């Protein structure tokens, strides 16, 4: 799926994408993120032979900053396509009334089915 | 990191750090016989480094601490062993031999590097070329199936052909007879356990084979047996001499920067000894790798690498 | 992916060598060249499927 | 010391150039392990 | 459909079945190749030239000048592989097998 | 549930920083914690499941297998050592969070809401199993053995997806309910014959049935304590577990095509508990009699029946317990002579006094003995197909006869009548085993007094 | 002229008894075989077993059963009181069917 | 003391763990700031 | 008591991180307070809640 | 060799793929993978030996021929409607011969046969950059030209294309050519999706690069050409083994581990088509190019071949490398199932 | 190609026989040409008669199949008079394997042969009959 609107800059995320509510802080997947840089921190710690959980916490604290930074910004991304992907779907069902009818609700008192008793 | 591509783009070059002091100079003798006075001697008269004899447990020595650790770790070579019964079943010639030859190109690649990093050159003495001679000699006298030397013949086409030989051989002859004088006022009864055909293999593949195939690379100088402690006159023949053969005419800069790329990370140089084909005498099992490894991880300094071991030091690990 | 740093910088690198009926450096014709300048402007805005159509 | 680790012909099935040796493929030999073929 | 457009694709297969079954040779080989090269050239100029198309003239000199020194790349490589043989044979590659 | 998901989480670092000689007693008292606290779960009532999110929800099919696994837990965390107690440090705690690691994904498994989810997590339980069998199986074909059970697991599981993801693709969404609430019949056409032909030939796999058992034996006589247990146990029930959720749809097709599987699952059960009464190879007999009371299972899946399903999840249950406990005597005559077989560790009527009670309850509990689980399981899936066919409860009452068989033997071949006298090295049994013995039975023969509980949906 | 290993000669075997002969089930430390021995049958019975057992002997009624008894002998009694016949079939009314014609 | 040839790392630098110090917490005051302002941004459009 | 031995501590407060989680989420739910056809009185006696 | 000029190679192998992205002229992408070729030619015979030189003269023959067949097509569609757009085609023809091209290009199975060949006689590095960035570059054309393809063209090539990788893969003990198969393998999956949905494809692409950088980095770490030299670097070092287990087990594509996203997400947006008889054909095939993957990781990690000793000398001296970036790209590789919907970051 | 299975199935079957023989042989002959091309192509049997050797015998094999398999296609189709299941067409895969495995003189192969053509045979038959759009919709 393309453009939509092939003005389109490479544009990481436009304006409109200011118009969504922001990933809140401490949201899990940030957690998440913020988990598996610690823990690449720690195996970066045990690629060469330094101790683990020691000698390296400023790559801890470098290796958690940068990942929950640029997973920021994708999470703001994902909920900006998001959101565009919802819009045009439902500029799409208001703008053509004919192929998207009104289903007859007909209730279980005249619905007939089949029935196939296991004996 | 000390060195880098980096380095040699801001830094410099590698070149203006020669000539006619840095050079490989290498004392080539026979056992008990060339030994530590000539190379001590022209180590004090040229004005040039020594690097000790590549012993058992140089890789030991080379690293860490100075203590020589115990043969559960740096063997199990035995070399008492050999010299009582080169005749075993367990196999101790060869497994010796393949340690020698990780001792002698350990060694030759410190030497290379400190030769390569602002000289000031560097003497060497037993070097790998005669450790192929070693073999070949022990395989004349009949201590190792044919196989195995055609192992160590691949290990040694696969090892010596990326490097630059040395610049010139002080090659000492002594007889037989004078060796096994020298052997016998010695008084290691390992030693005097020794017999005198290995001796006369040794010498005649280090004269017929060793020389030739030196073929004026590596310019020889083949000194008498009674011509030592004679400073000026080795002296004077290094300092009066020339240079044609070799590949160390040019190289000029790119060579060279390779050589120090590759002999700085030293797995570099040993990635190519195990190769293996197997070799039912050299090959360990699992389970004693396994609890070799394991007590080779108990002792204090080697376990974890030790710039950043603790209970030695460092007190900075950052809290 | 079909990156537009081409349209973002712009750069007219590769927009002239590109179609008919652009500015030739003298200013002359081509040889089809009103049928080009209908086709596109018939076109222009429209989703290459119902412009096939 | 009781578990099984496999032994040197366990690994000798993991040798040549290929797997699987037939009627027509035993004329592929290793390679060199230096990746230097000898002039 | 400008007939003289029909024989030179066919002098293109001609040149392209000429690149790809060949014996014993890499220099007739890149030669083929070479004009396979100055029939993309003649096809392209002759389509250039009807159509009145006069910006876009790069497209045969660009692609010969381009093509040229991937002829240059080859025989570069064919003088490398006959410097490490006799000679240059598509056999005594059969080295490095599948 | 994500009271239960996280402490599994929090129970891995433990391990780690933990010091030397005490990860295990702080592991086994937090996993013992652990079991409590899933105890407490059981809340379920009436005319609902109980929902733990859109995430999580839990029928009462789910609870007492997940109470099986949070219970199964410390008794295997406890059950695998003096086989790796001379192990490394590293290696021992990579063992043992590797077990907290396949206990958190059987969590997710049976706590699946989606059947999506439910897939991913069932070959996430497949996952670490090969690795624990491979690198600690104590035999020279444990890579043949996790190589097959990959291979089938994988290759039967994986079209199985693609038919989830056609119904996830053709009905919206996977939930349980919203799949309920709404499933319509699928007549009987091609296509939908086989979407189910993959969907029940993947738990087929699983299960095993007859013609793709083979899977199994090598995975159990091959394996470690741990592995075997665990793998029996929690991987054979978590299959039956999604044959009962996932059969809900396809009503109609499962008449027309559902009668060759009943078939190779019958005589397949006779077959194999034929061939588990003449083997050597103690540990086999086990692993056939799995693959025995798995083929009933199955019979008792595929003909659709509340007293079937009831007694389904029972014989479930109860031969989780009593096939676990018994690949343990097997482990703790192993760790006695290092020998495997049968015919030669006999005796031991004499000495070791203690362990005929064991040996003689875990097999009167493999005898379905009258007041027992196992015995509930089997008389309701009797019940069930004799509903089924008028003729077929001959089939039953033969694999009864042949089970007491093979079982009795089983206790009279080892354990009854004269020692070798060339043994000379089995020392008096340990608090350890006779701890793991009073943890499989005491709650079986307490289920036995009150299996309200084990009883599944149709309550 | 060949022996293709060189590892030890394996194993000699534990008797986990001779160095501790009140030993419990696991290896040669004294106090903490006596703290696993103490924390399983303390933290696997006496908390876990027995409590189990009083949790799951009464609860609130599971499946909703003691509920249906009593409401059963209600409904039983109010519809034995009033003249139809208990569990009349048809439980959808067939006022609220609308059935396809033929 | 304990080792010849001393070894080139280990005994610790002074620039590069100041610098990834500097970055980081740079890097974690430019985040809090842009998340504070696109916070204030969605309530002043909503 | 805690820093003498901190390592029982974890698994106890992670269940009760993940009780109190589940609280959270439970709150988080909480549509159809009264607008189920069954369970539906009216609010008393004090403030505003029927289930947290 | 110097560094200088290394640094200037690599640069213009960079601006190759960029002046193949961001065109919108047919010169220029002819110019890009012409100037691509061009540049990686040196980045093989690093060395001196003979095999990178038949190497790189397997690859330039089969490159340029794909060059001038794209060459002819290009030429092609200028003979019909006229115009140097990067579009929509005007010829069945035309586009028949340019998927062949960019097939010869990237690699299918009647057109693998230089990939394992040319993989095998060259060090890591340049297989790396082979591998990612000739397998990166041609997936933006495609990209560009996906809505005039005859179906069957990409199809057939993309299952034979997963067949044959697989079946040719089970009789290799060397490793370049178990990971060029491989490559065979994952150009098949990405192809199959093209005229569906192309985001899969760039997904797929990225994550496939991930991988072979974190199986590469794990194989420079310690310089090994056999798994006979796998089984010694168990011994030298405990986690280069554990990470050999993860990552392959991430290139065989089991769920919880992150090499199931790229296959199962395929299986969703092939199925919400009416294509099922090719999705479980093509994942059986990924069952079977699991096999050389497993007896990898029981030669590397779960048993334990002998080793020769001399690694008691190589235990003093530590892995004194500098990885590219192997933890960052391992975890990233592998613990990245449950952000999926990082799918929508691409649009 | 297209055009000859096109020509296969165009016939109603049903029973209009000998032309399905005639087809089937048209497909067994190009799909024999196909393999004898790639296997004299990536081989060089030296020398070019038993080039011609291996093509002939490659044809008239796949060729043995598809005339089996037709015949038997044929027959079953006039005996059973139901143009609906497919165990005609496994009858006629399992025919075909079992002339496979008289060519190439081996039983357990022409075993396996009549197993997985009969099984492949009836999923054809499925998907003419049922309708399976293989390979494309191309559309969502
Ligand atoms: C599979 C069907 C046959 C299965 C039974 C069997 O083994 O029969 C052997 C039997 C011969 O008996 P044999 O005594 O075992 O002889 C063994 C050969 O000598 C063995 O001969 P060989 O091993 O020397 O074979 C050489 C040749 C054999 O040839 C092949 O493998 C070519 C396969 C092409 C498919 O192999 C190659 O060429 C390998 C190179 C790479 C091949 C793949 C390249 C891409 C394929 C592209 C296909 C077309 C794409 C078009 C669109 C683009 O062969 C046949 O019966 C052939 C006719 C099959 C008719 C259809 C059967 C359907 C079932
Ligand atoms: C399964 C997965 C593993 C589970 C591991 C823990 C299992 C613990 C099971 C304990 C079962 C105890 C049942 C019990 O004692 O019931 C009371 C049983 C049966 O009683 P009951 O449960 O039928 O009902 C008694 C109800 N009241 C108390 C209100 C009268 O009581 C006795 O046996 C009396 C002594
Ligand atoms: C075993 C393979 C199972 C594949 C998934 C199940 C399935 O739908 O198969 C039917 C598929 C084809 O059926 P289908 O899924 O295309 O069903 C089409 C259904 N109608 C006609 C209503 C639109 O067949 C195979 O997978 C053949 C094997
Ligand atoms: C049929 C039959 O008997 O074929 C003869 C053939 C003999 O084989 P051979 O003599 O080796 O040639 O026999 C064969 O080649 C045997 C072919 C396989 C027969 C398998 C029959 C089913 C076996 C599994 C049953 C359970 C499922």
């Amino acid at each position: 799926m393309t453009g939509r609107q092939a003005r389109a800059p490479l544009q990481f995320l436009p304006d409109e994408a200011r118009s969504l509510p922001p990933p809140k802080l401490t949201d899990p997947r940030l957690a998440y993120i913020g988990f598996l840089g610690y823990c690449s921190g720690l195996i970066d710690n045990a690629i060469r032979r330094r101790p683990v959980l020691s000698a390296g916490l400023h790559r801890q604290f470098l290796y958690i900053t940068s990942f929950v930074f640029v997973g920021y910004y994708l999470l703001k991304r994902q909920d900006y396509m998001y959101a565009v992907r919802d819009h045009d779907m439902f500029s799409y069902i208001k703008s053509h009334p004919e192929d998207f009818p009104e289903k007859d609700k007909k209730t279980y008192r005249e619905v007939f089915e089949e029935f196939h008793p296991v004996r | 990191l000390q060195y880098g591509p980096l380095a040699y783009i801001l830094g410099e070059k590698t070149t203006k750090k020669m000539t006619e002091n840095s050079k490989l100079i290498t004392v080539d003798g026979n056992i008990c016989s060339g030994k530590s006075k000539l190379a001590k001697e022209v180590a004090e008269k040229l004005g040039l480094k020594h690097f000790p004899e590549a012993g058992i447990h140089y890789a030991d020595s080379t690293t860490g601490d100075g203590k020589p650790l115990p043969v559960r770790f740096s063997g199990n070579c035995s070399l008492e062993k050999f010299y009582d019964d080169p005749k075993s079943n367990d196999g101790n010639s060869y497994r010796l031999q393949a340690w020698l030859y990780a001792s002698r190109l350990l060694q030759y690649a410190d030497a290379l590097e400190h030769l390569l990093s602002t000289g000031q050159g560097v003497v060497l003495e037993r070097s790998i070329y005669s450790d192929f001679v070693f073999l070949e000699a022990m395989y004349r006298q009949g201590f190792i199936r044919k196989q195995c030397v055609d192992h160590y013949n691949q290990v040694k086409k696969v090892t010596v052909c990326e490097y630059l030989p040395p610049h010139v051989v002080i090659y000492v002859d002594v007889p037989v007879s004078e060796v096994q004088s020298r052997i016998q006022k010695k008084g290691n009864p390992h030693e005097m356990k020794i017999t005198s055909a290995y001796l006369q293999d040794i010498e005649n593949v280090y004269k017929g084979t060793f020389l030739p195939e030196m073929s004026e690379k590596c310019e020889v100088l083949q000194y008498s047996a009674w011509e030592a402690e004679d400073a000026e006159k080795v002296v004077e023949d290094i300092q009066y001499l020339k240079y044609d053969k070799g590949p160390w005419l040019d190289q000029d800069d790119r060579k060279l920067h390779n050589l120090r790329m590759l002999v700085q990370d030293k797995l570099e140089v040993l990635n190519y000894t195990s190769i293996p084909v197997f070799l039912p005498e050299v090959t360990i099992g699992a389970h004693q790798s396994d609890r070799v490894f394991q007590e080779f991880t108990e002792l204090p300094g080697r376990k974890y690498r030790a710039g950043y071991n603790e209970d030695v030091g460092d007190k900075w690990i950052w809290l | 992916p079909f990156f537009d740093v081409q349209k973002k910088l712009g750069v007219d690198l590769d927009h002239w060598m590109t179609i008919q009926s652009a500015e030739q450096p003298h200013r002359i014709p081509a040889r089809c060249h009103a049928f080009e300048k209908e086709w596109i402007e018939c076109a222009h805005g429209i989703g290459s499927i119902r412009a096939e159509k | 010391a009781r578990q099984w680790q496999p032994d040197v012909e366990w690994a000798e099935q993991y040798g040549g150039a290929v797997m699987y040796p037939t009627k027509e493929t035993a004329h592929w030999k290793p390679p060199p392990w230096n990746d230097v073929d000898p002039p | 459909m400008s007939l003289v457009y029909m024989n030179i694709m066919m002098a293109f297969t001609v040149s392209l079945t000429g690149l790809l079954m060949y014996r014993s040779h890499l220099m007739s080989s890149l030669l083929c190749l070479e004009g396979m090269m100055l029939s993309l050239f003649i096809l392209a100029t002759l389509m250039i030239l009807n159509s009145h198309f006069t910006l876009a003239s790069m497209m045969p000199i660009i692609l010969l000048v381009f093509a040229a020194c991937e002829a240059a790349l080859g025989l570069s490589l064919l003088v490398m592989v006959s410097n490490t043989y006799g000679t240059d044979y598509v056999q005594n590659l059969n080295l490095l097998q599948c | 549930m994500l009271k239960y998901i996280i402490p599994t989480m929090m129970l891995m670092p433990l391990t780690w920083l933990s010091k030397n000689s005490m990860i295990w007693i702080n592991t086994t008292l937090h996993s013992l914690l652990i079991s409590l606290t899933s105890l407490l779960l059981l809340n379920q009532f009436g005319d609902n499941s109980l929902n733990f999110s859109l995430t999580f929800f839990s029928d009462s099919l789910s609870t007492p297998l997940l109470i099986l696994t949070m219970w199964l837990l410390p008794l295997m965390l406890m059950a695998s050592q003096h086989h790796l107690s001379k192990e490394n440090l590293a290696r021992k705690k990579l063992f043992i969070s590797m077990l907290i690691l396949l206990q958190l994904f059987l969590i997710m498994t049976f706590t699946a809401t989606e059947l999506i989810f439910f897939y991913i997590m069932f070959e996430a339980t497949l996952v670490p199993t090969l690795i624990i069998i491979t690198r600690w199986g104590n035999q020279t074909e444990r890579l043949n053995a996790g190589l097959y059970f990959l291979f089938y697991t994988l290759a039967g599981s994986l079209p199985l997806l693609v038919a989830l993801i056609y119904i996830q693709n053709t009905m919206g969404s996977l939930n349980f309910l919203i799949l309920q609430y709404w499933v319509q019949p699928m007549p009987n056409s091609w296509s939908n014959t086989f979407m189910w032909l993959a969907c029940m030939m993947a738990f087929m796999v699983k299960m095993p049935l007859y013609g793709l058992h083979l899977w199994l034996p090598k995975a159990h006589v091959e394996a470690p304590i741990a592995g075997s247990m665990v793998l029996a146990a929690i991987l054979l029930k978590l299959g039956g577990y999604g044959m009962m959720r996932i059969t809900l749809l396809l009503n109609p097709i499962t008449d027309f095509m559902a009668y060759p599987f009943i078939m190779l699952s019958l005589w397949g059960m006779i077959m194999t508990s034929s061939i588990c009464l003449r083997q050597t190879d103690l540990k086999s007999l086990i692993a056939y009699s799995s693959v025995s009371h798995m083929a009933l299972v199955i019979v008792a899946i595929l003909i659709q029946t509340p007293w079937s399903y009831m007694g389904a999840t029972a014989l479930m249950i109860a031969h989780g317990l009593t096939s676990s406990m018994l690949f343990c005597l097997a482990n703790s005559n192993y760790e006695r002579v290092h020998s495997r077989t049968m015919i030669l560790a006999r005796g031991l009527q004499t000495l070791l006094p203690l362990m005929a009670a064991w040996w003689l309850l875990a097999s009167l509990t493999n005898l379905a003995l009258p007041p027992s689980i196992n015995l509930i399981g089997e008389l309701f899936v009797v019940m069930s197909t004799f509903s089924w066919s008028n003729i077929t409860i001959i089939l039953m009452g033969l694999n009864m006869v042949i089970t007491a068989l093979y079982s009795l033997y089983m206790l009279i071949t080892t354990q009854r009548g004269k020692h070798t006298h060339h043994i000379n090295n089995i020392l008096p049994s340990f608090t350890r085993e006779n701890a793991l013995m009073s943890l499989h039975m005491l709650p079986l023969l307490l289920l036995s007094l009150n299996p309200k509980i084990i009883l599944g949906p149709l309550y | 002229p060949t022996l293709r290993w060189q590892e030890d000669p394996e194993p000699e075997d534990e008797n986990l008894y001779e160095k501790n002969p009140d030993s419990h089930g696991y290896d040669k430390d004294p106090a903490v075989d006596v703290w696993n021995m103490r924390v399983v049958f303390f933290f696997g019975f006496s908390i876990v077993l027995v409590l189990g057992s009083t949790f799951v002997a009464y609860l609130p009624d599971y499946r909703m059963q003691e509920w249906a008894r009593r409401e059963a002998e209600r409904l039983v009694k109010y519809r034995e009181a009033h003249g139809l016949p208990l569990m009349e079939s048809n439980c959808f009314d067939p006022s609220k069917i609308q059935l396809p014609e033929d | 003391k304990f080792y010849i040839q001393e070894p080139p790392h280990g005994s610790p630098n002074w620039l590069k763990v100041g610098l990834t110090l500097g970055t980081s917490a740079f890097l974690w005051i430019y985040l809090i700031k842009q998340h504070n302002e696109d916070v204030l941004e969605y309530k002043r459009r909503n | 008591v805690v820093r003498d031995h901190w390592i029982h501590v974890l698994v106890p407060v992670g269940f009760v991180f993940g009780y109190y989680l589940d609280r959270k989420n439970d709150e988080k739910l909480a549509a159809f307070r009264n607008k189920s056809l069954l369970y539906k009185r009216e609010l008393k006696p004090n403030e505003e809640v029927t289930w947290k | 060799m110097n560094p200088i000029i290394l640094i200037i190679i690599l640069m213009t192998v960079m601006l190759g793929t960029i002046i193949v992205m961001i065109s919108t002229h047919w010169l220029l992408i002819w110019i890009g993978f012409e100037m691509n070729m061009l540049a990686i030619i040196p980045i093989m015979m690093k060395k001196h030996n003979p095999r990178a030189t038949e190497a790189s003269t397997k690859y330039f023959l089969t490159q340029s021929t794909a060059s001038m067949l794209l060459m002819m097509a290009i030429i092609i569609n200028l003979m019909f409607s006229g115009q140097w757009t990067v579009m929509k085609l005007f010829n069945p023809m035309a586009s028949m011969l340019m998927t062949m091209a960019l097939a010869m290009k990237l690699g299918m199975a009647p057109f693998h046969f230089w990939v394992p060949e040319v993989t095998q006689g060259i060090p890591l590095s340049s297989g790396l950059i082979l591998l990612t960035w000739q397998k990166l570059a041609p997936m933006s054309v495609l990209y560009q030209i996906l809505p005039s393809i005859n179906l069957d063209l990409i199809l057939t090539l993309s299952i034979l294309s997963i067949t044959i990788g697989g079946w040719g893969g089970l009789n290799q003990t060397q490793l370049r050519k178990i990971m060029a198969y491989s490559s065979i393998a994952h150009m098949g999956w990405m192809t199959a999706v093209l005229l569906y949905n192309p985001t899969m494809t760039l997904l797929n692409l990225i994550i496939y690069i991930i991988m072979t950088s974190t199986m590469f980095t794990l194989f420079m770490a310690n310089s090994t050409t056999t798994t006979l030299s796998l089984s010694h670097t168990w011994n030298k070092a405990p986690i280069m083994t554990i990470l050999v287990l993860i990552t392959l087990l991430s290139m065989g594509g089991l769920p919880p581990l992150s090499g199931f996203m790229p296959k199962w997400m395929i299986i969703q947006e092939m199925t919400k088509n009416d294509s099922i008889i090719l999705p479980t054909l093509m994942a059986i095939t990924a069952l079977l190019n699991l096999y050389f993957y497993m007896r990898l990781t029981y030669s590397t990690a779960l048993t334990m071949f002998p080793s020769t000793n001399n690694m008691k000398m190589k235990w003093q001296f530590p892995t004194t490398k500098r990885m590219t970036l192997l933890p960052t790209m391992t975890v990233l590789s592998t613990m990245l199932l449950p952000l999926t919907p990082i799918l929508s970051i691409l649009e | 190609a297209k055009t000859l299975l096109h020509q296969y199935w165009d016939i109603p079957e049903g029973t209009e026989c000998h032309r399905k023989t005639y087809a089937a042989t048209s497909i067994g002959g190009a799909s024999g040409l196909v393999v004898s091309a790639y296997s004299v192509a990536l081989k060089t049997p030296t020398s070019f008669l038993e080039g011609v050797a291996r093509t002939g015998r490659y044809t008239f094999t796949a060729a043995a199949i598809g005339a089996i398999f037709g015949l038997t296609s044929c027959i079953s189709a006039q005996v059973r008079e139901k143009p609906d299941d497919p165990l005609n067409y496994l009858i006629g895969g399992c025919a075909g394997g079992l002339t496979l495995g008289a060519r190439t003189r081996s039983y357990g192969i022409g075993a396996a042969a009549c197993a997985y053509m009969g099984l492949t045979a009836a999923l054809v038959k499925m998907g003419q009959l049922e309708g399976w759009k293989v390979f494309a919709e191309p559309k969502v």
